[PDB]
């Protein structure tokens, strides 16, 4: 099924940001991006800047498939969450 | 915008029943409706979808083979046909408005008001009125409930007074309920001192039927010595 | 694809409250929320997981993570008393799932025990064949209760009706419950008993044909 790719996606963002998971990165911050549909390069090279951590290393891997201001990691990838589920709505797997 | 419902309706069980939602204030045609039912003091159940763009439809695995869904774009509105009826189908049935996508299914921003569909084998019927009187003698220090039970009576409503209206401080007129015969019963209490005449008045206009009972205790005024339950 | 939310929630006026809707992965789909009052249809109040529609006060906010999305609605006033739903798209066998609801009760007034009346069947009812026993629940606070109906202490589940708890005119609540019977049922037990359940606490009332 072609929406796969995404779906896993998704629940790799999910599992990685459980609240009884420690704060993601120890709290390293990365670029915001514009969340507007074909953003999966960009996340990508907010993410691959991150060093090490390998909580996100998976989720690095997935984009890879999919290819001025810094915020948390943790609210980088809650952000890229909520947004993916709406394209999956949409329809959107690429 | 709107989703306008058609009125409340009763069906003799294995009928059929057809409700309509009429759409206002949006194009029709880009999106679709879910409908969504609720038997009385129970949770929401989802039954379907249509688009109102090409009329595919999406049932309820529960009513699948039961229900069938139709759009008519000249007026905007859509059908929900549930047939062979049972007791269980007695709920309140809304529309909703919903995305026309087959993919995937949206949040629900626009409700119709929903339509009351009441599943029974009665036909029209007079209420009985029995009093409602405590087994034990009444005791001082305590309230003595009076009442009358108003029952198997179809359809909805019955009105209750006290004393034509005169009495209307410590009355509770309870809702009915709908047994499994089809037919309703309600109560009507007054709280009352030990001890005056009480007369319940019963309108049920579907049957043309006026009644007036006098309710008295068992064993009137508190009698520590009457030879009658105090503990029931 | 299974959603589960607690049956009830009571919050005090002024605080938070929140009401839980689990399911498996709950934190990759989208949830939305609804209030429902009596005779009333659902409103949305959140969807998307936290978005508000126009017209919903800001008191109310979503969150989703994981296995549990949660509706939080800060500053509990009395028009906050409702049915909530959750609601979920699921790509599976059910394309639409709603959680079971939860009451949410805004304590208004200090907790009151129901008083009880069993009413055993009159004599004019049993001239014609028939017997309805009833139970009369008046003056309690908050407006819920479970109403078990026993014979010579077994329990009687067929034959019952019992009303969804109505405001009085001193505010408090009061319920009505029925159970259907013959004159031969009721004239061959030594007892019937109406027990009310209310916070945890059981009123019970009992009528001796003998007697009654």
């Amino acid at each position: 099924p072609p929406s796969t790719a995404l779906r896993e996606l998704i629940e790799e963002l999910v599992n990685i940001t459980q609240n009884q998971k420690a704060p993601l990165c120890n709290g390293s911050m990365v670029w915001s991006i514009n969340l507007t549909a074909g953003m999966y390069c960009a996340a990508l090279e907010s993410l691959i800047n991150v060093s090490g951590c390998s909580a996100i290393e998976k989720t690095q891997r997935m984009l890879s498939g999919f290819c001025d201001t810094k915020i948390e990691v943790a609210q980088f990838v809650k952000d890229l969450l909520l947004h993916l589920k709406k394209l999956f709505r949409e329809g959107r797997f690429n | 915008v709107q989703l306008v419902q058609s009125g409340a309706e009763v069906k003799k069980p294995g009928a059929s029943v057809k409700v309509s939602c009429k759409a206002s204030g949006y194009t029709f045609t880009n999106y679709g409706l879910s409908w969504v039912r609720q038997a009385p003091g129970q949770g929401l159940e989802w039954m379907g979808w249509i688009s109102a763009n090409n009329g595919d439809t999406n049932y309820g695995q529960e009513f699948q083979g039961r229900v069938t869904m139709t759009t008519d774009t000249s007026t905007s509105t859509a059908y929900m046909e549930l047939r062979s009826l049972r007791s269980d189908d007695t709920a309140v049935y809304y529309c909703a408005r919903d995305s026309s996508s087959s993919w995937a299914r949206w949040f629900f921003d626009l409700w119709g008001r929903g339509t009351l569909v009441t599943v029974s084998s009665a036909s029209t019927k007079g209420p009985s009125v029995f009093p409602l009187a405590p087994i034990s003698k009444s005791t001082s220090g305590g309230t003595a409930a009076l009442g009358c039970l108003v029952k198997d009576y179809f359809p909805e409503p019955v009105t209750v007074s006290w004393n034509s209206g005169a009495l209307t401080s410590g009355v509770h007129t309870f809702p009915a309920v709908l047994q499994s015969s089809g037919l309703y019963s309600l109560s009507s209490v007054v709280t009352v001192g030990p001890s005056q005449t009480y007369i319940c008045n019963v309108n049920h206009k579907p049957s043309n039927t006026k009644v007036d009972k006098r309710v008295e205790s068992k064993y009137g005024p508190p009698s520590p010595s009457s030879p009658a339950p105090a503990k029931n | 694809y299974v959603l589960t939310q607690p049956p009830s929630v009571s919050v005090a006026p002024g605080k938070t409250a929140r009401i839980t809707c689990g399911g498996n992965i709950i934190g990759s789909k989208l949830v939305h929320w609804y209030q429902q009052k009596p005779g009333q249809a659902p409103v949305l109040v959140i969807y998307d997981d936290g978005d508000r529609p126009s017209g919903i006060p800001e008191r109310f906010s979503g969150s989703n993570s994981g296995n549990t999305a949660t509706l939080t609605i800060s500053r509990v006033e009395a028009g906050d008393e409702a049915d909530y739903y959750c609601q979920v798209w699921d790509t599976g066998s059910d394309p639409v799932v709603f959680g079971g609801g939860t009451k949410l009760t805004v304590l208004g007034q200090p907790k009151a025990a129901p008083s009880v009346t069993l009413f055993p069947p009159s004599s004019e009812e049993l001239q014609a064949n028939k017997a309805t026993l009833v139970c009369l629940i008046s003056d309690f606070y908050p407006g819920a209760v479970t109403v078990a109906w026993k014979a010579d202490s077994s329990p009687v589940k067929a034959g019952v009706e019992t009303t969804t708890p109505s405001k009085q005119s001193n505010n408090k609540y009061a319920a009505s419950s029925y159970l259907s019977l013959t004159p031969e049922q009721w004239k061959s037990h030594r007892s019937y008993s109406c027990q009310v359940t209310h916070e945890g606490s059981t009123v019970e009332k009992t009528v001796a044909p003998t007697e009654c």
